[PDB]
RNA sequence: CGCGGGGUGGAGCAGCCUGGUAGCUCGUCGGGCUCAUAACCCGAAGAUCGUCGGUUCAAAUCCGGCCCCCGCAACCA
RNA sequence: GUACGGCCGCAAGGUUAAAACUCAAAUGAAUUGACGGGGGCCCGCACAAGCGGUGGAGCAUGUGGUUUAAUUCGAUGCAA
RNA sequence: AAGGCGGCCCCCUGGACGAAGACUGACGCUCAGGUGCGAAAGCGUGGGGAGCAAACAGGAUUAGAUACCCUGGUAGUCCAC
């Protein structure tokens, strides 16, 4: 509170932690693809999510989501990661992104393709 | 492991080379020694301790082994314990007093032999 | 003369809480009674293939040292089964 | 969409976990976690440590399957 | 032919040298307590006291046989 | 108030004091209920005071269970 | 000052408050670091030991009862450092 003890001790703003630190501030990463699984969510809510762990360039391990319906991704498989957590799967910080190097776009969308990597179908 | 190679001929062998290490295959053993068990005694861990005597080669610890009667197996299994008098021995030769007892084998008969094997 | 007392070992009766119970489950015996084992399942007629026996023939084999048991019973009368625990008998 | 994939193959409760959680053993083959369905849970029908059940199993993950029919 | 301790109710005991309807525990089946269950409480069922001869007023307990279980014992490579 | 480092202690331990990770809460006071074998005050055959019962018996009856080709469907703590 | 301090008597000693006037003349307030104090339990050495009582033993209760209740009871609770 007194001016002197903040002329001995100034006021020290607290240093934001990030959410996604496996990207080190990159706006996607690449990453092989360790292991492709489903895993059961978090209260109240219930289904198989698509998982798979992934190391990245940087060395970095994690688990990213895999989202949309149906997937053609195993291990080996060298996928892109963006930011993103997954809400009622704890530990899942990242997405991947459909439709970038092995990751296939999601079959036969045609509301919101581009957050599924999917071509404008001719028509 | 890195390896480079000049030729597609020294490559395609090895590779066929690495494959044919991979196989785990075993079509059958070679026998260390077979005895033929008498004057069965009683124990109480295993249950029993049938006498033997080794008419042929060496008989082992930890090497597994066959029991038949009359040409065909009666049971199957690995040795636990290999013990001659107190002394407990890991080992024992052909044609000299030997000491046997396994768990899991109820009945010993006399005139059936044991045939272990090394894998 | 030999009393009847009890003990119980319901399921979620393992070994930390289990052996301790052991411990009191000596102690009858070895009051000179005829320790009689109570199973309490969650289940049934047939409860169990893991409720019971694991618990009860341990408690055996563990005890077996100064007690033994009559039988093992494996009969469920009930939702509950009593394997009968005595003194080892001197023959 | 709903992919078509799924399974109802059936199986036994093993374990009684937390929370609506299960070992069933599958008939078939292994067992998996196998959590209460929605509807199951909404209609409650306890579900001991023992009864024959009915699985939806998704490819995706074998590893899991939730219980449909109850008993 | 070879020692120990026991035989009572479904299971395990007490009642023993202190010989007069065999009672005390767990189970069994009911009842009570609870919204309900576990737990607990009130209760009833449940016996040639191994089997016989002796011995006695009446012997569970009295003796000895037949017999059975356990005990260590005996098979302890 | 943990770890690592430092200082302290015979020891038990104390003192200074982080980060990763994880959640969208955690928290304070007060409000309306409900609940109490936390408390106070107060009511009802709630207890207490009484009279007669049920629990035993035989039969009537409903249910469960068991059985059956079928023993039709429903009602299930007080409130089946 | 806080921790905390209770039979009676003496000895040594700290602080607080009141009355009156004299003296000193801002000698004051606060205080990181530093130093000292600091219930109970606990520790070390030697004493002490009635009552109480962790631990522990026994009796009960209970489905269980390593508890609550009972019969005992060691450290500790007491003194010096």
């Amino acid at each position: 509170a007194t001016v002197n003890q903040l002329v001995r001790k100034p006021r020290a703003r607290k240093v934001a932690k990030s959410n996604v630190p496996a990207l080190e501030a990159c706006p996607q990463k690449r990453g092989v693809c360790t292991r492709v699984y489903t895993t059961t969510p978090k209260k109240p809510n219930s289904a198989l999510r698509k998982v798979c762990r992934v190391r990245l360039t940087n060395g970095f391990e994690v688990t990213s989501y895999i989202g949309g319906e149906g997937h053609n991704l195993q291990e080996h498989s060298v996928i892109l990661i963006r930011g993103g957590r997954v809400k009622d799967l704890p530990g899942v910080r990242y997405h991947t992104v459909r439709g970038a190097l092995d990751c296939s776009g999601v079959k036969d969308r045609k509301q919101a393709r581009s957050k599924y990597g999917v071509k404008r179908p001719k028509a | 492991d890195l390896r480079y190679y000049s030729v597609i001929y020294n490559l395609i062998d090895e590779v066929k080379a690495a494959m044919s290490g991979m196989l785990s295959p075993e079509l059958k053993q070679q026998i260390i020694g077979l005895a033929e068990v008498r004057d069965v005694f009683k124990s109480p861990k295993f249950g029993a301790i049938a006498g033997c005597m080794v008419t042929e080669g060496v008989v082992k610890r930890h090497n597994p082994i066959r029991v038949l009667r009359d040409n065909v197996v009666i049971y199957e299994g690995e040795l636990e314990s290999l013990r001659r008098f107190k002394d407990d021995v890991n080992e024992v030769r052909n044609g000299m007093e030997c000491g046997i007892g396994v768990k899991n084998y109820n009945d010993v008969r006399t005139g059936d032999v044991i045939e272990v094997f090394e894998i | 003369v030999i009393q009847v007392k009890e003990i119980k070992f319901r399921p979620g009766t393992d070994e930390g809480d289990y052996q301790v119970k052991l411990r009191s489950l000596i102690r009858f015996l070895e009051e000179g009674d005829k320790a009689k084992i109570t199973l309490r399942f969650r289940g049934r007629e047939m409860a169990h293939q893991q409720i019971g026996m694991e618990v009860l023939n341990r408690v055996k084999d563990d005890l077996q040292e100064l007690a033994v048991v009559e039988s093992f019973p494996t009969k469920i009368e009930g939702r509950q089964m009593i394997m009968v625990l005595a003194p080892k008998k001197k023959q | 969409a709903k992919e078509k994939d799924t399974i109802r193959t059936e199986g036994v409760v093993t374990e009684a976990l937390p929370n609506a959680t299960f070992r069933v053993k599958l008939d078939s083959g292994p067992e998996i976690l196998a959590y209460i369905s929605g509807k199951m849970r909404m209609h409650y029908i306890r579900i001991l440590p023992g009864d024959r059940v009915v699985v939806e199993i998704t490819p995706y993950d074998p590893t899991r399957g939730r219980i449909v029919y109850r008993k």
